[PDB]
């Protein structure tokens, strides 16, 4: 069944997801903001 | 250590046959 | 069998040593 | 712009390293680690 | 506990402190982004 | 070049050099795959790290009887 | 032994000697540019 | 021109600390690392893993603190936050070594994103990446002695704690317990790390006494140019001094600083081979005809007996207080000693 | 041979700098000091005050030596003092 | 015209901060008694 | 055109494969007398009391040693630092038996090396060079006086300096870790700075200069065929070399200007190695390294235990086992 | 100052495999002799 | 010594065969120039 | 059939023989104590 | 025999100097 270091794990996987995400996200949105001209 | 010797040196005399009789230097007619 | 330790290295430089010499006359031949 | 004059800057947080350092050194030899 | 707010309070002023002092010059950034 | 019978036959599967689907074609498919296969390795070292531990599954000899 | 103390004094009493003569044998005016 | 080629834009844009994808692993991975250490070295304890006091907060000095490896009974567990052992309690992770396994993942993750960092700006810049390759060596003794050697033994315990002493430590146990001097793969690093000062000290010499006069000056930095096409120094003149008092010079420029890449980076390659070894055990302890002749006749003595000497009693006089799980106790009458000492 | 940022030189010569820093590098000493002052990194971190290495009586170590009870156990030695 | 916020002064503040509170509790450290 | 000056202008002529020099007229003998006797003795030599205590240590090969194990054993304990020259020994079978050997190679060996330093310094000037070369190899030469003289000056022995072999040099530094600590002494810190850092620059600028190098060749020739013997032209490019470096950290702590970076390659080991040998030399009067052996305590008064400590164990198993037969009283005071 | 009296040298490859062949089988008769 | 007695042909071949390898390679450079 | 187009000289100039052999002597002096144990 | 081999090698060394100096490629400039 699902044990404590399953859970354990799936917390884990959710937290690098969201700091992944999280980054990602910020770093999308900056640089659509601040383009380099061509 | 001497069963391995002979036969090693052997092994190298029939490799020698090989590269005498397909990789001569070719008679031409000069 | 009870064979005498320096006929190992006896036999492997009557080999080698004269061979090297032959293969070092060759190969300097073909590139001149 | 340029109204703090570097060297007194320099000065300043100069001795201002010479006393945190300081204060490690006499802490050496009081308190925790002095041997006491 | 108490503790936490004791040692946090000093950086939540000083962070205060640098905003009221340089926000009117951080605005002139943000509007040069386009 | 020389011609030759089997050569003849395997020629189509050498044919296609250079030849690219565009742009990013199934790139993002690959990804997909990619990161399942991350986690199902990451799975994989913590179950034998005993970091991830599972009902029914004992990481030791004794697991072979 | 004595025979060996006495060569070893001389040999190395003879390269002192080239030595101290040697560099004082005008040693500064021997380089490229300058000479005195 | 989607999101793709627009987030590779703004990474790459040149600014003071340049970014680059290779900045999204580093620049995380590189600060945990350095502020798992600092924080541990200023606040957290050993006692629990090692009967060790660690950090500044319980008296210890720059010399003295570490962050110390987990204790013996966790294994090579990779002692994650979550995990089974600290089950998500901070404090309790703390106290059973969790920010060892912290810092050593996150170094190695910063360690690649350093190298991948070398290679991007190579590219962007239009060098070749001989840096980039230079830094394998580093890499390979980070991860032989802080992964792999551990990874051999019994569990992490016995990797080097982050620390100054605690590295001493690890090098006075590698004596005792290896006999790692008389390891040829150490020897060979020990000719690159000396034989790699040695050439950097003399090259900067040579420069620096052969210079051209290009200038007034007496203090000879002012007159070079960085764009200035000439060489700064006169290799012909470099090459006569040192064949006259050397035999042999270099007369290559390029061959000359390529043996300066390769005498350092090749030692800490052949080191980190041999450590692997030792991860194992596989040390180059004794010499058996030594043993053979030494146990037969007691008047053979050589400076290598006399050394396994010095390592036995290393091994006696530090097992119990540096492996305090075994329980070791070695009452007096067993302990090794020499005469009066 | 700039890309840009404002040179530091020209920052920490400058008024409003010291306007803003004066205040927060202080204060941020002064957190620092009282997060030990108060107790607070013991209990945080964890880290035996100079009163709870050992129990009265005991010259033991409380050596962690169990993998997945490892938690258990410290807390088992801390109720030793308690 | 310079911009005050940068990757610049991120960089320079992520190590800043800590730094100092550091210093801060290492200081305090020193009047501790056994 | 007289005799004398005949000889002067052949000892400093330029036009020699070797560079003699009136610093070689000295180098030159010294260094035969000790590489002669090194190659003999480390070949032949018989057992050497080396502690005083009768109770020999073999080091020559035909004694049965390796490469590895063997060595030219330091002078006796007996003779402390008195002057041991052969004609001083009743017999050749004495002075072998009581280390001579030893005493004729250092003394040779560190003379000829002093002179060696020196002739780096005439040749530049007979070449019209800078003249700081030699300062540069007064770091290793310092390091060779701290071993084979200043330290064993200061314990009051020759059989403490360093062995002439390979793992006597290792017996050497772990009897010195023992009784100084070596470890936790500054200077050898900075020796370790020293040479650390002297490796990673030394790969740094190979690997720079590398990088840099301007395309001359083919991908079928070895690249260093691109530089030609005394070309006048830079064989790489800095502005490229600094503008990747500058980038990996940050523009200012990289060099433009070549002249400061070799000064900087040349100042970084040798400083740090004057400081290493500097080390030897004042451990050599006891001067010893941090010692924080029970420096943390509790509440109580219990010794709680930091890396130090450790140390300390692994010191003193060291110290209890060298030269196990040689002390008869509880301190081991030199 | 060249010496003329230098020549190129040469065994091609027939005298190589004729060599090499006598080597080999000088050492097959031998090697029993010299085991013993 | 009681040495190992194959030491003797390992260290033999482990110089014999690599410089033997650089020779060859040396002599015939010699012969193009 | 042609003769093979990617065929090359090889070089191997004298200090690179000076180099590689005294690589392989020190490796040997090094390593002949370890053989013979 | 291993002493043989010990000297041997170390001989065949000193040699390799001899060579290497006085028998080096001269260095030309340009
Ligand atoms: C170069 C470029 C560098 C780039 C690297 C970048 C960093 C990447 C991060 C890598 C992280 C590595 C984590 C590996 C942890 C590990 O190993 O953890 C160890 C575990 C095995 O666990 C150990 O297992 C041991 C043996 O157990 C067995 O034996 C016992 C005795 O009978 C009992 O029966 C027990 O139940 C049974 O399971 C002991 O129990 C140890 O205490 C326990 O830690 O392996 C496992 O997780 C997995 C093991 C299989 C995978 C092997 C990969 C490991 C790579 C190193 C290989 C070299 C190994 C060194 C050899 C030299
Ligand atoms: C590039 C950045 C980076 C990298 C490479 C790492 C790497 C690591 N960290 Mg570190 N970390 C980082 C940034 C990073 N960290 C940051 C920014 C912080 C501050 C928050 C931390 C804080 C931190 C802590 C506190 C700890 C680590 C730990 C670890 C290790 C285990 C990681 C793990 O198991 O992830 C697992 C997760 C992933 C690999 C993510 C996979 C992404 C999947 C594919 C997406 C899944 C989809 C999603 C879940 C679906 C949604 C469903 C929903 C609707 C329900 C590893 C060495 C641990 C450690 O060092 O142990 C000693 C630990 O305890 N990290
Ligand atoms: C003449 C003396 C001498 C010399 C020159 C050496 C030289 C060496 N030793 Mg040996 N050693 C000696 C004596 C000596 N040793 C003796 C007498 C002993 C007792 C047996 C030992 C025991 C010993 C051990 C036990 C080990 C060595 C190792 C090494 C190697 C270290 C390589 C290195 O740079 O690691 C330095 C570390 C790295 C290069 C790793 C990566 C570092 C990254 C880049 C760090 C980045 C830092 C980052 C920016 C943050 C810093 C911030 C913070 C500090 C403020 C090297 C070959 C090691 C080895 O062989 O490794 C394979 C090893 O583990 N030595
Ligand atoms: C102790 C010795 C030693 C240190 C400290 C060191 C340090 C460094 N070498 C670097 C580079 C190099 N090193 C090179 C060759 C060498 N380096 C050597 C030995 C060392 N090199 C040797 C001997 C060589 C010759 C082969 C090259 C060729 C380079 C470079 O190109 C590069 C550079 O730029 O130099 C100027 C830099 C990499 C910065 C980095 O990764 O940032 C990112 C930071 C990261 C990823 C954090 C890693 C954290 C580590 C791995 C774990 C934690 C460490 C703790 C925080 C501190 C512990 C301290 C206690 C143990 C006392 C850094 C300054
Ligand atoms: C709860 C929550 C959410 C938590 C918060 C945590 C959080 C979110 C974290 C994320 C962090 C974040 C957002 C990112 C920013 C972090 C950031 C700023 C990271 C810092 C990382 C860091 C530690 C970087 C390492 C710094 C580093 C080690 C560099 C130090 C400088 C250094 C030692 C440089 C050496 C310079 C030197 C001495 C000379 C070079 C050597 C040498 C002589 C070279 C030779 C040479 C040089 C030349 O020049 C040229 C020309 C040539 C020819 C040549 O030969
Ligand atoms: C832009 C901003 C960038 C921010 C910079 C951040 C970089 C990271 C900081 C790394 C520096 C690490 C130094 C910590 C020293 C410290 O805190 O000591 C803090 C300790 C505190 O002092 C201890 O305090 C204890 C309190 O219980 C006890 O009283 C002890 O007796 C007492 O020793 O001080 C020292 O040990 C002695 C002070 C002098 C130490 C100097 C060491 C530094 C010199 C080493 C060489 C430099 C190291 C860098 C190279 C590696
Ligand atoms: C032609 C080229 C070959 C010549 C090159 C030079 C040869 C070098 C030989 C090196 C090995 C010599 C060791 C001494 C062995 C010997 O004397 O005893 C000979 C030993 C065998 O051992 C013999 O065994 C006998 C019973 O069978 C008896 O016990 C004998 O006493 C015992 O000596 O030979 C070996 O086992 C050699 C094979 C081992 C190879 C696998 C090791 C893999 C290690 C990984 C290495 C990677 C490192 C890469 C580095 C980068
Ligand atoms: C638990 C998870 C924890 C992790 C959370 C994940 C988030 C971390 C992401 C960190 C990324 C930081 C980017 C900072 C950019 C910034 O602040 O200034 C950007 C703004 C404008 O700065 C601008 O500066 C620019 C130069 S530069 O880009 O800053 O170099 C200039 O172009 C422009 O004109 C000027 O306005
Ligand atoms: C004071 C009196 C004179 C002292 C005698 C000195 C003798 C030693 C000199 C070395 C000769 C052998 C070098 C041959 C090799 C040779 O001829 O090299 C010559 C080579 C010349 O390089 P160039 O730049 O001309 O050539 C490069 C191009 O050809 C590219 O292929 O110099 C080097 O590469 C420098 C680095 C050599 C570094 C090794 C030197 C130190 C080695 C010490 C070995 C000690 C082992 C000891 C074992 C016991
Ligand atoms: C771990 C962890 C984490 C992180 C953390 C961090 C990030 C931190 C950082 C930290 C930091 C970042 C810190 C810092 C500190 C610093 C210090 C403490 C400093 C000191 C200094 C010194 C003391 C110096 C001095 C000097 C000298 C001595 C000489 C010269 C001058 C000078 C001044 C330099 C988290 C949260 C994720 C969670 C998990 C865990
Ligand atoms: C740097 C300046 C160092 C400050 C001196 C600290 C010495 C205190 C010694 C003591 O407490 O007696
Ligand atoms: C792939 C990159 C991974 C990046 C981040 C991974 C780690 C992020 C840290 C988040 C862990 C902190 C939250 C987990 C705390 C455990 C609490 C609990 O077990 O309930
Ligand atoms: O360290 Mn310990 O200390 Ca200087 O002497 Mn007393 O013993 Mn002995 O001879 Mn060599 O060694
Ligand atoms: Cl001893
Ligand atoms: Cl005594
Ligand atoms: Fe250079």
């Amino acid at each position: 069944t699902i044990t404590p270091s399953l859970k354990g794990f799936f917390i884990g996987l959710l937290s690098g997801a969201v700091v992944l995400g999280l980054t990602f996200a910020v770093l999308i949105a900056i640089s659509q903001i601040d383009k380099v001209q061509r | 250590m001497e069963t391995i010797t002979y036969v090693f040196i052997f092994a190298c005399i029939i490799a020698l046959f090989f590269f005498a009789i397909f990789f001569r230097e070719p008679p031409r007619i000069t | 069998m009870e064979v005498n330790q320096l006929g190992l290295i006896a036999t492997a430089l009557f080999v080698l040593v004269p061979s090297v010499f032959l293969i070092i006359l060759y190969v300097q031949t073909e590139s001149q | 712009g340029g109204r703090i004059p570097l060297w007194i800057v320099a000065t300043v947080a100069g001795m201002g390293v010479i006393v945190i350092v300081g204060l490690f050194f006499y802490g050496a030899y009081a308190g925790l680690g002095s041997s006491l | 506990d108490w503790r936490v707010l004791v040692v946090l309070l000093p950086v939540l002023l000083a962070a205060g402190w640098a905003v009221r002092n340089i926000l009117p010059y951080a605005v002139k950034q943000v509007q040069k982004l386009l | 070049a020389r011609r030759t019978w089997l050569g003849d036959i395997l020629r189509p599967l050498n044919s296609e050099y250079g030849k690219v689907a565009p742009g990013w074609g199934t790139t993002p498919l690959m990804a997909v795959f990619m990161g399942l296969f991350l986690v199902f390795l990451l799975i994989i070292l913590e179950i034998y790290n005993s970091t991830l531990i599972l009902d029914g599954v004992n990481v030791s000899w004794k697991a072979l009887g | 032994m004595e025979t060996l103390k006495i060569t070893v004094y001389i040999v190395v009493t003879f390269f002192v000697l080239l030595f101290v003569f040697g560099f004082l044998s005008g040693d500064p005016a021997r380089n490229p540019k300058r000479k005195d | 021109r989607g999101w793709f080629d627009i987030l590779d834009d703004w990474l790459k844009r040149d600014r003071f600390v340049f970014v680059g994808w290779s900045g999204i692993l580093l620049f995380p991975c590189a600060y945990l690392a350095l502020g798992g250490w600092l924080t541990g070295t200023t606040f957290v304890t050993s006692w629990y893993t090692h009967g060790l006091a660690s950090s500044y907060l319980e008296g210890c000095n720059f010399l003295t603190v570490a962050v110390s490896t987990p204790a013996n009974s966790m294994g090579h567990s990779l002692l994650l936050l979550w995990g089974p052992e600290a089950q998500g309690d901070f404090t309790r992770w703390c106290q059973l070594g969790g920010l060892w396994t912290f810092i050593a993942l996150h170094g190695a993750f910063g360690l690649i994103g350093f190298m991948l960092r070398q290679f991007e700006i190579a590219r962007l810049v239009g060098v070749r990446p001989y840096n980039a390759i230079a830094f394998s060596a580093p890499i390979a003794v980070f991860v032989s002695v802080f992964l792999i050697y551990p990874l051999g033994q019994s569990s992490w315990f016995f990797a080097p704690s982050f620390g100054v002493a605690a590295i001493f430590r690890f090098l006075l146990f590698f004596q005792g317990f290896h006999n790692w001097t008389l390891n040829p793969f150490h020897m060979m690093g020990v000719a690159g790390v000396l034989g790699g000062a040695l050439l950097c000290a003399i090259h900067g010499a040579t420069v620096e006494n052969t210079l051209f006069q290009d200038g007034e000056g007496a203090s000879t930095f002012r007159a070079f140019n960085p764009t200035q096409a000439e060489e700064t120094y006169s290799m012909v003149t470099a090459n006569r001094f040192w064949s006259q008092i050397f035999g042999i010079a270099f007369s290559n420029k390029r061959w000359l600083h390529f043996f300066m890449l390769f005498v350092p980076v090749t030692g800490l390659w052949m080191s980190a081979i041999g450590v692997v070894g030792l991860a194992l055990n596989l040390r180059s302890y004794d010499f058996i005809s030594q043993e053979i002749r030494a146990a037969e006749d007691p008047e053979f003595e050589t400076f290598y007996t006399k050394n396994l000497l010095l390592n036995e009693g290393i091994r006696a006089w530090m097992a119990p207080q540096d492996q305090p799980h075994e329980n070791f106790v070695f009452p007096e009458e067993v302990l090794p000693r020499g005469n009066a000492l | 041979g700039t890309t840009g940022e404002r040179p530091f030189s020209d920052i920490i010569t400058s008024v409003r700098y010291w306007v803003i820093h004066s205040i927060t590098i202080p204060a941020l000493f002064i957190a620092g000091w009282l997060f030990v002052s108060t107790g607070l990194a013991y209990d945080v971190f964890g880290t035996p005050r100079p009163d709870s290495y050992y129990a009265q009586e005991q010259r033991s170590i409380p050596l962690v030596t169990d993998r997945f009870e490892a938690k258990q156990q410290v807390e088992t030695f801390l109720e030793q003092l308690k | 015209s310079y911009p005050i916020f940068t990757v610049r002064w991120v960089a320079v503040h992520t190590l800043a901060v800590p730094t100092i509170f550091f210093l801060g509790a290492i200081a305090a450290m020193q009047f501790i008694q056994r | 055109a007289n005799l004398w000056e005949r000889f002067c202008n052949w000892v400093t002529s330029t036009d020699n494969r070797l560079y003699v020099g009136w610093f070689g007229v000295i180098m030159i003998p010294t260094l035969l007398a000790a590489t002669i006797c090194f190659v003999i003795a480390f070949i032949a030599a018989p057992p050497v009391d080396i502690d005083g205590i009768r109770e020999p240590v073999s080091g020559s090969l035909l004694y049965g040693n390796n490469i590895i194990t063997g060595a030219v054993v330091p002078s006796s304990n007996a003779i402390g630092l008195h002057f041991y020259p052969i004609w001083e020994a009743a017999s050749l079978d004495e002075w072998l038996y009581n280390g001579g050997p030893y005493q004729l190679i250092i003394f040779h060996f560190l003379l000829g090396a002093s002179c060696y330093m020196g002739r780096q310094w005439e040749l530049s000037y007979r070449l019209g060079m800078r003249p700081w070369i030699c300062v540069a190899y007064s770091a290793p030469l310092a390091s060779a006086f701290a071993v084979f003289l200043i330290y064993p000056i200061g314990q009051g022995s020759f059989s403490d300096g360093m062995p002439l072999g390979i793992s006597g040099t290792f017996n050497f530094m772990i009897v010195f870790q023992a009784e100084h600590n070596i470890l936790m002494h500054p200077f050898h810190q900075l020796g370790v700075a020293g040479v650390f850092g002297g490796a990673l620059f030394c790969a740094m600028h190979g690997s720079l200069v590398t990088s840099s190098l301007i395309r001359e060749t083919t991908e079928t020739e070895s690249a260093n065929y691109g530089y030609k013997f005394g070309q006048e032209e830079e064989t790489y490019n800095i502005v490229a070399a600094h503008g990747y470096f500058g980038r990996l950290i940050f523009q200012y702590a990289s060099f433009n200007n070549s002249r400061s970076l070799h000064f900087f390659l040349a100042a970084w080991p040798v400083v740090g190695v004057w400081f290493t040998a500097l080390g030897i030399s004042t451990m050599a009067f006891n001067l010893n390294g941090f010692n924080f052996n029970h420096s943390v305590i509790d509440a109580k008064g219990n010794v709680i235990n930091t890396w130090a400590d450790i140390i300390n164990r692994a010191n003193l198993g060291m110290e209890v086992m060298h030269e196990r037969n040689a002390h008869n009283f509880p301190l081991d005071l030199a | 100052e060249p010496n003329p009296n230098r020549q190129p040298v040469e065994l091609n490859r027939t005298s190589l495999y004729l060599g090499l062949l006598l080597i080999l089988v000088l050492a097959l008769l031998f090697s029993s002799y010299f085991f013993n």
